[PDB]
């Protein structure tokens, strides 16, 4: 059936399934760019999806860090 | 003696000569000797082509 | 155009050791192609090298046994660019075996 | 809920104590996910996930320290 | 095995109950080792190798338990 | 066979991985090296490098990961 | 022949599983000790080392649990 | 004669004998550097003997931490 998923997977897919399509708009805009990189209009578009894939990048992996080190401390104090 | 045990036997590689020393008693030293001559043989050389 | 060309290599390291002491030779060399001037290219160069690793056994027949590690070769040289020498040092390969023969 | 302890009660103290956490910070999440490059967003969650991770962290070390006290008294019934 | 215990089977019921995680790591694994640059494979890994962990970590936490729990008990037939 | 453990295994993945790599980043900096200032050559190793040092990096961490999962384990035998 | 008990047994059969470790280590040291700066070493050093950590660990881990089991029966022969 | 030295002496001493001279050289450069502290060719050469001194200082440290508690969690087994 669909793959087992655990609660960390499920607060990173969140994002996956939150920002829309940003993945394959950053592809498209940089596929754009090369074909052309003296026009000013792709020049401005691509630096803002550029930006933001950036930031969505970091504040997943971060959220999922700080998840990973609560459950830590419960888990050590079973003993 | 004759009924010694076999777990006395006690054999040390020195490859300094390319040899064994074995320690027990005669008739162990002496089946030991037939072991080895029953092993080591001299190996076949294959080529690959 | 038409080119033709030919080239032979032959090298012979010896060692001496002692039966069942184990024994290593190793060799690095470097030459110089000689393309001469003031108004000239750089002075092209290979180096060559070799390592030779082994242990010797007697065996009652009048037989030589030997545990034999063997590494040739010349050095990978992308910086000699250079298409005027033609004539470059002859290009051998690079080779290792590991093997044992009596 | 059917039956409970001691402990159950020193837990759900502050399951109580703090009244509906357990949902902002959910709720937070998504609407950061979202939108993950609004500043007052982001200024948003960071608050309330600290929160939520003192909360639990400040739970179970109380727990921890009652059980050590329970054993302690029984292991001199012998 | 022929035989299992019940620490074996508390042990068990992990291994059991996250599907096939043992795997996913593996082959992620084999994914991100073959293109160490992509942010969508490191992205992936990072949670799957943090859930094996916690996973690896509860497991034997909760086998040390039970076994304290009753070679207390063991210790009164004398 | 030649005995490695499991951590060498773990490390010998990227090894395989990346193919060739290791020579690459060699003869990228010795062409380099011969004209400093051709723009091409500066590109291409820049690349080159960058792919290096993210791949020693990744290689360390996960090793580090797995001793402390290990580690963990081992430490409740007794 | 040297007398062995059964816990340098239990303790021999982990030197002989592991074959070379214990000279691979030494050998991975002077490599590092003859130039620290190259990462191929460093990388290749870490690994090293951390199985020799972990190998050492569990053997006298499993020793004193041994040890204990048999002093238990010992203690009930009176 | 010569004072006692342990495992860990040996091992700590293990770098120096690799190093035959990176502890002299480091302070020639130094005083080579200081006599003329604007020469490029002097400066460049310092950067690097200065990184291998960091580098060699700073494994030698961890890698005899260590062993030491490697032999601590041996011998908190012999009670």
């Amino acid at each position: 059936a669909t793959p087992w998923s655990g609660y960390l997977d499920d607060v990173s897919a969140k994002f996956d399934t939150g920002v829309d399509n940003l993945q394959t708009q950053v592809t498209e805009a940089l596929d754009k760019l090369a074909a052309k990189p003296s026009d000013p209009a792709l020049l401005a578009a691509y630096q803002s999806k550029l930006s933001e894939y950036n930031l969505y990048r970091n504040a997943q992996s971060n959220t999922v860090k700080v998840f990973k080190d609560i459950d830590a401390a419960i888990i050590q104090n079973f003993r | 003696k004759q009924n010694a045990a076999a777990g006395n036997i006690k054999i040390v590689a020195y490859p300094d000569t390319n040899s064994l020393l074995v320690k027990g008693t005669a008739e162990q030293v002496h089946f030991i000797e037939m072991l080895v001559k029953a092993l080591d043989v001299a190996k076949r050389h294959v080529e690959l082509s | 155009l038409e080119e033709k060309k030919q080239a032979t290599v032959v090298s012979r390291p010896v060692l001496l050791t002692q039966e069942n002491v184990p024994a290593i030779f190793d060799n690095n060399r470097t030459f110089y192609t000689k393309l001469i001037g003031e108004r000239n290219v750089a002075l092209e160069h290979v180096t060559y090298g070799t390592m030779i690793r082994v242990l010797p056994r007697f065996s009652a027949d009048g037989q030589i046994e030997m545990s034999l590690d063997i590494e040739d070769g010349n050095d990978k040289t992308p910086q000699s660019d250079t298409t005027t020498s033609v004539d470059a040092l002859p290009e051998v390969g690079r080779t290792l075996i590991s093997t044992i023969a009596r």
